């Protein structure tokens, strides 16, 4: 059924797995016009599609073309999404395919499950965990794809760098959600002590810095500062 | 006009015809039912006063063969019996009325009730439902099961509706995905009417015959197809303006003819304030919307 804390070891199990998260998919920004009306101007989105057992991304770039004298975007987004994750399950091989798909939010339940009729054996769920895939495009170079894109395209990256050559998968969606957590409650400061330090850099093909074990502690306290830090501003504690 | 005729009534029960009922004592000299008005479909039913577990009955056509219910002390119910003796028949009835042992069918004239409840069923269609084909009238129960209810158990038990399921390949076609799910009108017309039923006649039928069953025999099953017929119609943008007059008319006289006090067990909150007030449909059901805002406020 639900995904929650109880089962939560079950993420990092064998059985192939993806969560879905469409929150980045339709974006706009809203502005006036000259008679004084609103109206919206949708950016480039993305489809969030992770493994969180192999960190395996498939981020779709959703071009703000696919939007052009369409109606009702924020409906057709959801099934936009459930469109495209239909066709990356069929293109890739059988024992590739997933067993379950974990939805972030409740409404991709039934347009992914219509989607996927003709797989009647992978599992479509929702989630109770709040997990903060919103902030994908608070990473760089992910906000760098998005945004250049003139078509649509699917880039393929791994989420963890090389954590796991030293760290588990558990240990490392861990890493993973507080580091977005913090991206999301203050992108500012997060970015700030991810880089603050000239002498650690990010390599070419990865994505956060190349930081030492000791290191990535030191962060992962600084991070969780940062949270507890705008909880206390955010609440007045 | 027809006649049932009861070897006797050895158990108290009570005792439907269509949408009346009376009670009968244990060993009261009752004899049957008479003036059965021809040309519609019937339904006789029961429900034992010592036992009120298993409401049962019996769909016939008194056009379809001479009808008869006999008491079985082995399975302990009425049972309906065809009797091929014509003349043995009549002069069974004849002596039976002549003794004023039978109530009479207690048709007001003005009254269009019943026409109005089952002017789309048949009992061919009927024994099509419900499959027992070396008799002419067909058994229903509270307990019985639907094909849908079994796939999610004894087949020969069922109650053959029509399969609805709005996810389900049937329903939906492969790259009109969206489409299909929010606007069912492709499953509606194409699926179900030229496909299934043939006609927007034969579809009536069914959820008439669907509604009866629920509400005479609480049929948990028959009311989910009910339900799931209106809510087919109502979820589609493209429906023949025909057949959304006449779904108006359809369910007006059901929802009048709902006994108040079931209507928490016979009316689906979430599918009605769909059908009525978020639905394609929602302002094609003027009769309906008035009586159910009227009559059950609460349920909207
Ligand atoms: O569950 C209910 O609240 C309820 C209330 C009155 C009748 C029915 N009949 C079965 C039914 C019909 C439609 C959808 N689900 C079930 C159900």
């Amino acid at each position: 059924g639900a995904m929650n804390s109880s089962n939560y070891a079950e993420l990092f199990n064998n059985d192939i797995k993806l969560f879905v998260d469409d929150t980045n998919v339709y974006r706009v920004t809203v502005h006036k016009t000259f008679e004084g009306n609103v109206a919206t101007k949708a950016i480039n989105g993305c489809i969030f599609t992770l493994n969180p057992k192999t960190g395996h991304l498939f981020l779709k770039i959703i071009h703000t073309s696919v939007w052009a004298g369409q109606k009702r975007l924020s409906q057709l987004a959801k099934w936009k999404t459930a469109e495209e994750v239909s066709a990356l399950v069929r293109s890739l091989p059988k024992e590739e395919q997933p067993k379950q798909i974990i939805v972030t939010r409740k409404a991709m339940l039934d347009p992914l499950e219509v989607h996927m009729l003709d797989f009647p054996n992978i599992a479509i769920r929702p989630t109770e965990l709040r997990l903060p895939f919103s902030a994908a495009m608070s990473i760089d170079k992910l906000s760098d794809v998005v945004m250049k894109a003139t078509e649509p395209q699917m880039v393929l990256f791994n989420i963890y760098d090389d954590w796991l050559d030293r760290i588990s998968s558990y240990t490392a969606f861990s890493r993973l959600t507080l580091l977005l957590r913090a991206l999301k409650t203050n992108e500012e400061s997060a970015k700030m002590i991810l880089l603050s330090d000239p002498t650690i850099t990010i390599k070419s093909y990865h994505l956060w810095p190349s930081f030492t074990d000791e290191q990535w502690i030191t962060i992962e306290s600084q991070m969780r500062d940062l949270i507890l830090t705008e909880y206390g501003r955010k609440y007045n504690v | 006009m027809n006649t049932v005729p009861f070897t006797s009534a050895p158990i108290e029960v009570t005792i439907g015809i269509d949408q009346y009922s009376f009670n009968v004592k244990e060993n009261q000299p009752f004899h049957g039912i008479k003036d059965i008005p021809i040309g519609h479909v019937h339904v006789i039913h029961f429900q034992h006063a010592d036992n009120s577990s298993m409401r049962y009955g019996y769909w016939f056509d008194c056009r379809m063969g001479n009808f008869y219910i006999q008491y079985d002390p082995k399975d302990g119910l009425y049972k309906m019996m065809e009797e091929r003796d014509g003349a043995k028949f009549e002069n069974i009835v004849h002596n039976f009325k002549e003794r004023q042992m039978m109530v009479s069918y207690p048709k007001i004239d003005e009254d269009d009730t019943w026409y109005n409840l089952t002017e789309f069923v048949q009992m061919d269609k009927i024994r099509k439902i419900v499959r027992k084909d070396e008799n002419q009238f067909s058994y229903v129960d509270s307990s019985m099961t639907t094909v849908q209810e079994n796939e999610l158990s004894d087949p020969a038990h069922s109650l053959n509706y029509t399969v609805i399921n709005f996810k389900s390949r049937e329903a939906i076609r492969p790259g009109h995905e969206m489409e299909d799910f929010l606007d069912k009108s492709y499953y509606l017309n194409t699926v179900m009417l030229q496909g299934i039923f043939k006609n927007s006649s034969n579809y009536f039928g069914e959820l008439q015959f669907a509604f009866l069953n629920a509400m005479f025999f609480g049929n948990y099953g028959s009311s989910l197809q009910w339900h799931a017929m209106i809510e087919l119609i109502c979820s589609s943008a493209t429906v023949p303006k025909h057949m959304l007059d006449k779904l108006d008319e359809i369910l007006y006289y059901q929802i009048k003819t709902l006994p108040e006090q079931y209507s928490d067990i016979l009316l689906n909150e979430r599918v009605w304030n769909i059908c009525l007030y978020s639905s394609f449909q929602k302002n094609s059901l003027h009769n309906t919307e008035k009586i159910m805002e009227n009559k059950y406020p609460e349920l909207l």
